[PDB]
């Protein structure tokens, strides 16, 4: 048998974590993205990308460090350890953002060998690959927020950096500039993991309150078998209260947890479009015939308008600060700003 | 019996060691004045 | 040797103290115990806020909840609420913490050594949860330990130095209670107001004697209730809408309790008197009005006419009407108006704020105290940085108030997700389908089909 | 079933794994301390220490503002703060 | 100091275990 | 402050106030001392 | 038999299409009212004085709001907390000019919606099925309480009250985010980990079962033909399901007991929400989201921004700009 | 090959945590990141 | 009594610790069933002494 069989047999063999072919492309993309991830909030600053610090080593906690996104002069650099800005020397890539790119880039095909880790297993035990079909709904989130929105800004500066506090700023910045909220493709995204929740609780709690008594315990978890034929729980039961709570119920298991899988992965699917139109910053910011309306109005007023308002306050009050490398000077007096506050 | 090294224990090594070290650094900081 | 594991007693570990349903010795014990733990809480906690007390910061800047009881009985504290004496505060610490150990030397000795059932040691120790005349008559006797309890604040409100009076003239001051509210359209018409604003339900109360009154009440009918539950068994009506089990009557302690750390969450949000701002600091009402009150002042001493100013929106700047025409100040504080405080009602005539003593009458002492509470207003971050969510760090500061109402709404919401779980429960286990739908009798198969 | 690798149960309650361990988790811990108590994870980083955010007078931010002279742009702004 | 803090609820805090660990060698009645 | 009488005990009341919670902790410890039966 | 008893077994009856049930004798009625108003003022309500400033805000679709603009706004901050019933009102003009409607239906809305839960439990006792399927719902039943009750009582105001509305909702949000700095509360980190993790868990188990299903079906028919209504065996194989999940992570990363598995479904999502309500409940009260605003500074005291300093700035221009007529003095305190 | 008692390995294990986040939140109030 | 009123009141803290850890020990090996039982009351009574007299000679160096 060929060496290239051999090594497909030692790839497959059963052991405490599988490998794989898809293994040669996961574990190594996987453990550096991670890795990275430590590392730099553990070790590195964002003080000459954006004029901030991001690591513990300077005194941020858990949720302030950030491996944060590198400075806007960089385009869309690569920021190869080699390529033409750190010319190989390792501290300069940290201080260049090169760390992002690493992570962003190893997470990336770190993605892929799961999803093809999730068709490799599949395969081999001989069932139908529904969930690396899910997992497109990740990667397709993945993919816009961290990929394709930076490509179609500037730079990579405008990409999420990697961290807590980073990402809520990354949220607010969505709300200020994009008026992300108000974007459908963002509600039916809202839908689909509101929607998802609601289904795995409402799901698991139906389950778990129509169960049959198959043992004498008070603790019934014992009383399953993993090998038993018998449904564990009444669909009948279940079906008859839910129609007379709700006027429908499920009828079809089958179905039932399809939908379960449909839900959120279409949702985030929608996300994800909504993301790629940001990208060009074609929002849906505005509805055209209220400001007609306000503009010609001053009595005119309706939560849209109010939450322009917001946005407008967001933009000013932040971009300085946010936006480093454009040097804005705002004078106190051209703030927004209401009475008094 | 059993082998003692395996591709588990690598997977496990290439986590916990590195994770150590980690934290004696973390440590570390939180003696740090300004 | 008895229950102790799953495969004799039908619970696992994570269910463990439903093992003691039916040990009435090793429960006995168990509650004696925690109830060791509650005043070792008690003492220690005190103790502690003691070691870090500064008698001339106020005690709101400290993070005292537990001295700002014993000050509001009257115990080391004089006119103002100024700190005179801390050794009663040492007492009060100390023996709860000393009578602890005595709790939970018993708990410990019923839970481990003693008799794992009482029903054989005794038949007026040991119960049944079925026992309807031995439950009403365990009722009973704590009906009677409660309505003690409730004239021992009358005790010490009328005859052993009196309570902590922040409404007192001059500033507030410790006073003997010697006229209690006995007339039941006051006590009871508390219990009929409103819970909505301007009403307050009963943390509305606004006066010692009134306070005092409720607890005499209180008392008296606890003591019959529990007389009458040692003598009376459960009627027909009451017997048929209950369930009778040990699960079902923690069920109904859960909901109680569940309703009480809602109602105490809002006791001390909007209630001054008996959680005075002296020791609580300002409520969030109060602290919106002082700020109000202290621009009034600032502007008016510059030259500004307060009455005349018309603000942005067409409304008084500084002061306005509520929707019944009183005197109110204006601003977003527009909401707080029914706040009331005794920095505050000098300047109250009969149609609201009185413009000829805001003009003339504001002492300085009602300055620095609006100053005061504008700037200990109960807004802060987890890690106790005072103020708005924008501010910087610099002040150490979040209101007992707000750590007091915080934590007893959450402990008041579990509560009653417990009340569900456990009467729902208890219900399914009374009928017998607790533990699963019988496959041989499953009851919805014999039922006709929806449609 | 198993896949014949030994228990965890059982190899974090053996002696051997304590006698191994009980030396090698703490020396991993003392490097990584020491790592940044020597300050060499300011220098393999490029991570400024408390005193190296700015210099005595200025209160700019040393952004780097051009792709491929930024490294050069970076070490310009270390030697302005001796 | 900080120290006898420490000390304080080092000692307090091997109390409970002790119990546990002298009842399981005398095989007492956990 | 305590008064000064007792304020060599100063850490120990310092520390107190947690004993409440290691009870909780205790009860772990003991089941897996018997194997959570 | 009499009236009374024949009455009884009416409402209690496992026969009628839709359980009616004690709980649902208040429930139908409040739920009713509260749909009505709220369906005639979305439509055709006329502005509403929010703030209690004289500056309407036009919520209905008649005074020109779309559907995601619209709203049933809030009741005028000069009323606070007091109740305003219509018949409080000098006329239904006066009512409408101030909020009434948005009283009237949370007041309503809360109410049916708390029968509902009790409803809930109802009919599991009347089936002979386990109780806690309204312990579930309790986690959403909290939120709502949270944003049109609690937050309200704790603030002095339903003017501050969510607004029955998209766009409002929207502005709730962002509002409260600049006064509490909610992104930065754990509870409310607790929340999207509630949610993200049920939606990652619904698709993980519906995909997981779907992947397993045993072939009762040809190509040409949907797959979910292959299951019968009632049918005695499952009809995927959990064990095939478990011997690909077990070896995707590692075998005890991966449930064998199906029991197991839904309770963690269900507990999940739902612990995760009862966080979230308990953090609008407790910023009702202005504990805080977590202040590292200013929190690094050089050895010489130079502020050294961290992103929580850039959550500050958005959270300031949120701050300023907010109703910007309704504050004369320079603390927003509510 | 089981000499050590499991219950006691957790313990240890865990208190040891214990120390760490506490020695962690401790650093949230001393030094950088204090605000002082 | 400055210096004494401290002894007693380490006497007290240090015999609180022996019996903290000793009473449930005590109480869960009826193998000392009889044997301790006699200790227990002794460590009791002294106990109980311990506190009326750090409760007096407080009364002396407060
Ligand atoms: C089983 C039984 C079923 C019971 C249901 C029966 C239906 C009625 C329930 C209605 C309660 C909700 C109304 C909101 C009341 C609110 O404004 O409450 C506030 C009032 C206090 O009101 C304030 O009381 C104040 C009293 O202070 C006054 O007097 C003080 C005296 O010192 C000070 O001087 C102060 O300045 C002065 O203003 C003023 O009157 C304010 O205007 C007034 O707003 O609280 C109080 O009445 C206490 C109210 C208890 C809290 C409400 C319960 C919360 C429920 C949580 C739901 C959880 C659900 C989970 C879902 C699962
Ligand atoms: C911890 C307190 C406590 C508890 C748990 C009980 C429990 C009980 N009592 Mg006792 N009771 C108590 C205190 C208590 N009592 C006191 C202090 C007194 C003296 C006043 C009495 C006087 C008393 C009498 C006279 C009777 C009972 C009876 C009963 C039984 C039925 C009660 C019932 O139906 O619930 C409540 C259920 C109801 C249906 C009550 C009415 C429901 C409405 C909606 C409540 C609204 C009115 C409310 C009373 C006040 C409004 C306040 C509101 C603003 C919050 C039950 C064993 C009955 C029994 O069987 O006696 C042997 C009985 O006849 N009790
Ligand atoms: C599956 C493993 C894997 C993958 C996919 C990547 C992928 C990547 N790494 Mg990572 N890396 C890995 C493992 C991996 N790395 C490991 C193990 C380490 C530690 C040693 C690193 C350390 C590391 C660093 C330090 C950096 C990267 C970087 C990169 C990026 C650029 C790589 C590049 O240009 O390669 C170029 C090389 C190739 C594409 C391979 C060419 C293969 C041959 C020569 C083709 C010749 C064809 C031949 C004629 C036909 C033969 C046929 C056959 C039958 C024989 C990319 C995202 C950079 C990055 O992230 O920058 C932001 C970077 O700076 N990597
Ligand atoms: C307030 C907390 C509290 C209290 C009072 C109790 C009390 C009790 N539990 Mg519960 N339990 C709790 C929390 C609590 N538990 C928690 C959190 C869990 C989950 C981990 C459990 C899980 C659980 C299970 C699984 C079981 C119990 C059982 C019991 C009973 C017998 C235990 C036994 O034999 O111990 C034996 C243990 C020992 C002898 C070890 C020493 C323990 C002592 C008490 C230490 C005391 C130290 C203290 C400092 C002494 C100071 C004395 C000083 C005053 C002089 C007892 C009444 C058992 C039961 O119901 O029996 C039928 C049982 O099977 N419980
Ligand atoms: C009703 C309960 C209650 C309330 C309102 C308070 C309130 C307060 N305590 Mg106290 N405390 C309590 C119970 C309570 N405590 C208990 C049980 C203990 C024993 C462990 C202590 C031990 C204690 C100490 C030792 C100290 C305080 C201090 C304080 C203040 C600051 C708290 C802080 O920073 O929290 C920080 C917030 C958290 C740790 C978050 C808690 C969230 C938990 C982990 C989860 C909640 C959900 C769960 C299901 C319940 C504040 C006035 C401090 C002070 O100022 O002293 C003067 C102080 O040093 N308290
Ligand atoms: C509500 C709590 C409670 C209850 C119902 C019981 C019930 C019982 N105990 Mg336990 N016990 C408790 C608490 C409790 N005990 C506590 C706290 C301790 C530690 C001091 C003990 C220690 C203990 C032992 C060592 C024994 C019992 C025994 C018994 C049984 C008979 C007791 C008897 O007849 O004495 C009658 C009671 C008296 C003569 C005294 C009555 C006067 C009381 C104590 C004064 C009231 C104090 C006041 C209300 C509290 C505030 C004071 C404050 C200023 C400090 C009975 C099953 C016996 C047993 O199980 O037999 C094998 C036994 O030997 N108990
Ligand atoms: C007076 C209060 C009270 C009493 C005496 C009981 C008693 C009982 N309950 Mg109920 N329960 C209560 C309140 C109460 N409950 C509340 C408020 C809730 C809602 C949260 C519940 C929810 C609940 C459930 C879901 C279940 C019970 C069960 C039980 C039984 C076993 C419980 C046990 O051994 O837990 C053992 C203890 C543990 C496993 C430890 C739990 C640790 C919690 C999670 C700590 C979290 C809070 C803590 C402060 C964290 C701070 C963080 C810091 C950083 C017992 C009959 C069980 C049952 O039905 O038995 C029949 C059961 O399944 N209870
Ligand atoms: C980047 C890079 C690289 C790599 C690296 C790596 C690979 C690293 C790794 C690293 C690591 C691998 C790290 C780790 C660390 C860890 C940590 C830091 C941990 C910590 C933790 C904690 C702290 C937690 C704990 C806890 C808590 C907190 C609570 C709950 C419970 C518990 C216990 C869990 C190289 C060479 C290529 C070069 C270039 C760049
Ligand atoms: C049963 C059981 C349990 C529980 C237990 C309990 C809960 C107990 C309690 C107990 C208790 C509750 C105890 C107490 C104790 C106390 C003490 C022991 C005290 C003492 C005191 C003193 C010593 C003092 C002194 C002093 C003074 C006098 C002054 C100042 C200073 C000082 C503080 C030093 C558990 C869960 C674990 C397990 C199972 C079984
Ligand atoms: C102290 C005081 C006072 C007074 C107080 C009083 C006099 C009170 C009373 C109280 C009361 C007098 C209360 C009562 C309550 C009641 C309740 C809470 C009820 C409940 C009910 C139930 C729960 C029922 C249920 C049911 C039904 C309905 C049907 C069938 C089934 C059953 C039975 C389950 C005042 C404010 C002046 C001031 C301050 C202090
Ligand atoms: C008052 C007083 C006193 C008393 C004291 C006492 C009362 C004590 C107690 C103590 C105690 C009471 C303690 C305990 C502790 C405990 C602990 C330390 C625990 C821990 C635990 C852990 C670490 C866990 C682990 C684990 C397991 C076991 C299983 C599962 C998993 C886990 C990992 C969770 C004295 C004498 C000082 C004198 C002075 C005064
Ligand atoms: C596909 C897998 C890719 C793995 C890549 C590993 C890369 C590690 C090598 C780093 C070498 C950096 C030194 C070169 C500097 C040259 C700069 C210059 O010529 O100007
Ligand atoms: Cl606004
Ligand atoms: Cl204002
Ligand atoms: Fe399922």
């Amino acid at each position: 048998r060929g060496w290239f069989d051999i090594l497909d047999d030692w790839l497959k063999r059963d052991r405490f974590v599988f490998v794989g072919w898809s293994g040669i492309l996961l574990f190594p993309c996987a453990y550096l993205a991670l890795g990275g991830w430590l590392t730099g909030t553990t070790f590195v600053t964002s003080w000459y990308t954006h004029g901030l610090a991001s690591s513990y080593l300077e005194g941020c906690n858990f949720l302030t460090v950030a491996v944060s996104t590198p400075a806007n002069s960089m385009g869309h650099s690569l920021l190869l350890l080699w390529g033409p800005e750190a010319q190989g020397d390792f501290t300069r890539w940290c201080q260049l953002g090169g760390l992002w790119t690493f992570i962003a880039l190893h997470g990336a095909f770190g993605l892929i060998g799961f999803m093809l880790r999730q068709f490799e297993i599949a395969r081999l035990v001989g069932v139908r690959p529904y969930n690396a079909i899910a997992f497109s709904a990740p990667i397709a989130v993945f993919v816009s927020v961290f990929l394709i929105y930076p490509l179609g800004q500037s730079s990579w500066f405008f990409a999420p950096s990697f961290g807590v506090a980073a990402i809520f700023r990354f949220l607010l910045f969505f709300q200020g500039f994009h008026n992300w909220t108000l974007n459908p493709f963002h509600m039916m995204g809202v839908a689909g993991v509101l929607g998802g929740a609601l289904l795995c609780a409402i799901h698991g709690a139906t389950v778990e309150n129509t169960l049959f008594q198959d043992g004498e315990g008070a603790s019934t978890f014992r009383a399953f078998n993993p090998t038993q034929a018998e449904e564990t729980y009444s669909m009948v039961t279940a079906n008859r209260f839910w129609s007379q709570i709700f006027g429908i119920a499920f009828s079809n298991k089958r179905w039932l947890h399809f939908f379960m899988l449909f839900v959120p992965v279409t949702g985030l699917w929608m996300s994800a479009i909504g993301v790629v139109g940001l990208a060009l910053n074609l929002r849906s910011y505005d509805f055209i015939s209220q400001e007609i309306r306000a503009a010609e109005d001053p009595e005119f007023e309706t939560f849209y308008t109010k939450n322009l308002l917001l946005n407008e306050g967001i933009r000013a009050w932040m971009a300085p600060q946010d936006q480093p490398h454009e040097n804005f000077v705002f004078p106190e007096e051209v703030l927004p700003r209401g009475n008094a506050l | 019996s059993y082998p003692i090294f395996t591709v588990r224990w690598v997977a496990v090594h290439t986590l916990a060691v590195p994770t150590i070290f980690f934290l004696g650094a973390i440590a570390a900081m939180q003696f740090i004045q300004r | 040797a008895t229950n102790r594991d799953q495969e004799s007693s039908g619970f696992a570990w994570w269910a463990g103290n439903a093992r003691l349903i039916n040990l009435s010795g090793k429960l006995l014990g168990a509650h004696v115990a925690h109830a060791g733990l509650i005043v070792f809480w008690a003492g220690a906690m005190t103790l502690f806020e003691l070691a870090h007390f500064i008698p001339e910061k106020p005690m709101y800047e400290q993070g005292l909840i537990l001295i700002p009881h014993i000050a509001t009985l009257g115990w080391g504290v004089g006119p103002g609420g100024e700190v005179v004496d801390t050794f009663p505060f040492f007492v009060v610490g100390v023996v709860h913490l000393i009578s602890s150990a005595v709790l939970g030397f018993g708990g410990v000795y019923h839970a481990i050594r003693g008799p794992e059932t009482l029903e054989e040691y005794s038949s007026f120790f040991g119960y049944d949860w079925k026992d309807k005349n031995k439950m009403t008559t365990i009722l009973g006797f704590h009906l009677i330990v409660l309505g003690i309890g409730a004239l021992l604040l009358v005790a010490k409100a009328m005859f052993f130095g009196g309570l902590y009076d922040t409404w007192a003239p001059g500033g507030g001051d410790v006073r003997v209670i010697t006229n209690p509210t006995l007339d039941p359209r006051v006590i009871f018409g508390y219990l009929l107001k409103s819970p909505f604003g301007g009403e307050g339900w009963i943390v509305s109360v606004n006066n010692l004697e009134d306070v005092v009154g409720g607890h005499i009440w209180i008392g008296l009918i606890c003591i019959a209730g529990g007389i009458w539950h040692i003598l009376t068994t459960p009627f027909g009506w009451a017997r048929r809408a209950f369930i009778w089990s040990g699960e079902a009557y923690l069920s109904y302690s859960l909901g109680a309790l569940s309703m009480m750390g809602f109602i105490a969450t809002c006791f001390v949000w909007f209630n001054n008197t008996v959680y005075p701002s002296e020791f609580y600091g300002p409520t969030g009402p109060e602290a919106s009005q002082a700020q109000a009150m202290t621009f009034l002042i600032r502007d008016q001493k510059l030259g500004a006419n307060v009455g005349s100013a018309q603000g942005p929106t067409g409304l008084g700047k500084y002061l306005m009407r509520s929707p019944t025409g009183e005197i109110i100040f204006g601003g977003e504080t527009m909401r707080f108006w029914d706040f009331r405080g005794p920095w505050l009602e000098p300047l109250r005539g009969p149609n609201g704020l009185d413009l000829n003593k805001i003009k003339n009458d504001i002492q300085p002492w009602q300055e620095r105290r609006a100053a005061e509470y504008m700037t200990h207003a109960p807004l802060g971050s987890l890690n106790s940085v005072g103020g708005v969510a924008t501010e910087i760090n610099s002040v150490n500061f979040v209101s007992p108030r707000s750590w007091l109402a915080t934590s007893h709404f959450v402990l008041a919401f579990f509560f009653l997700v417990g009340h569900l779980w456990h009467a729902g429960r208890a219900r399914a286990a009374a009928a017998g389908f607790e533990k699963g739908i019988d496959r041989e009798s499953e009851p919805v198969l014999s039922m006709p089909s929806l449609d | 079933g198993t896949t014949g690798e030994r228990p965890f149960s059982d190899i974090i309650t053996s002696v051997r794994y304590w006698v191994i361990h009980s030396i090698t988790i703490p020396a991993l811990f003392i490097a990584g301390w020491l790592f940044v108590s020597t300050g060499l994870a300011y220098d393999v980083f490029g991570t400024p220490r408390p005193d190296s955010y700015y210099a005595q007078e200025q209160r700019s931010i040393p952004l780097v503002t051009d792709r491929f002279e930024a490294k050069q742009q970076v070490e310009t702004f270390l030697e302005q703060l001796k | 100091e900080v120290i006898a803090q420490l000390t304080m609820i080092a000692m307090i805090g091997i109390a409970g275990p002790m119990i546990i660990f002298l009842l399981a060698v005398r095989r007492g009645n956990l | 402050k305590l008064p000064e009488a007792y304020a060599i005990f100063d850490p120990l009341v310092d520390v107190l106030p947690v004993i409440p919670v290691l009870f909780l902790a205790l009860a772990f410890v003991w089941q897996a001392a018997v194997g959570f039966r | 038999a009499n009236l009374w008893e024949r009455f009884c077994n009416w409402v209690t009856s496992t026969d009628n299409r839709l359980y009616v049930g004690w709980f649902g004798v208040i429930m139908i009625p409040t739920l009713l009212a509260a749909t009505i108003c709220f369906v005639i003022a979305f439509i055709a309500a006329p502005p509403v004085d929010i703030d209690g400033i004289r500056e309407p805000v036009s919520g209905s679709l008649l005074y020109g709001n779309n559907i995601i603009t619209g709203a049933v706004v809030p009741s005028s901050n000069a009323i606070g907390l007091h109740f305003y019933p219509i018949w409080e009102a000098a006329s239904l003009d006066e009512w409408l000019y101030n909020g009434g409607p948005y009283q009237l239906i949370i007041f309503h809305f809360l109410l049916g919606a708390s029968c509902y839960m009790g409803r809930q439990w109802e009919l599991s006792y009347r089936l002979g099925m386990r109780p806690w399927i309204c312990v579930a719902y309790s986690a959403p039943l909290a939120s709502a309480f949270a944003v049109f009750l609690i937050y309200p009582i704790g603030q002095g105001s339903f003017s501050d009250g969510m607004p029955l509305g998209i766009s409002g909702t929207f502005n709730f949000m962002i509002v409260f985010q600049a006064e509490h700095n909610i992104l930065m509360h754990p509870f409310h980190q607790l929340g999207v980990a509630g949610v993200f993790g049920g939606a990652l868990f619904c698709a993980m188990h519906g995909s997981l079962v779907t992947s397993s299903l045993i072939r009762e079906t040809t190509e040409t028919e949907s797959a979910n033909y292959g299951y019968k209504f009632g049918q005695e065996e499952e009809t995927y194989n959990i064990v095939a399901a478990h011997g690909y999940f077990g070896r995707l992570i590692f075998q005890y990363a991966s449930f064998n007991n199906s029991r197991s598995l839904h309770f963690f479904l269900a507990a999940w999502p739902v612990v995760g929400v009862w966080f979230t309500a308990l953090g609008i409940s407790t910023m009702a009260f202005n504990l805080n989201g977590f202040n590292f605003n200013h929190s690094v500074i050089d050895a010489k005291g130079n502020v050294i921004n961290t992103w929580a300093d850039i959550i500050n700035r958005a959270n300031l221009g949120m701050e300023v700009m907010h109703e910007r007529n309704a504050h004369n003095f320079p603390l927003d305190l509510a | 090959g089981g000499r050590i008692p499991l219950w006691i390995v957790a313990t240890v294990a865990g208190m040891g945590v214990i120390v760490i986040v506490g020695l962690f939140f401790y650093g949230a109030y001393a030094g950088l990141g204090s605000s002082l | 009594m400055t210096i004494l009123f401290q002894l007693a009141l380490a006497a007290l803290v240090i015999l609180s610790f022996v019996m903290v850890i000793g009473v449930p020990v005590a109480y869960a090996s009826p193998q000392d069933w009889d044997r301790s039982k006699q200790l227990i009351f002794l460590g009791s009574g002294l106990w109980i002494a311990l506190v009326l007299v750090v409760g007096v000679l407080n009364f002396f160096v407060v």
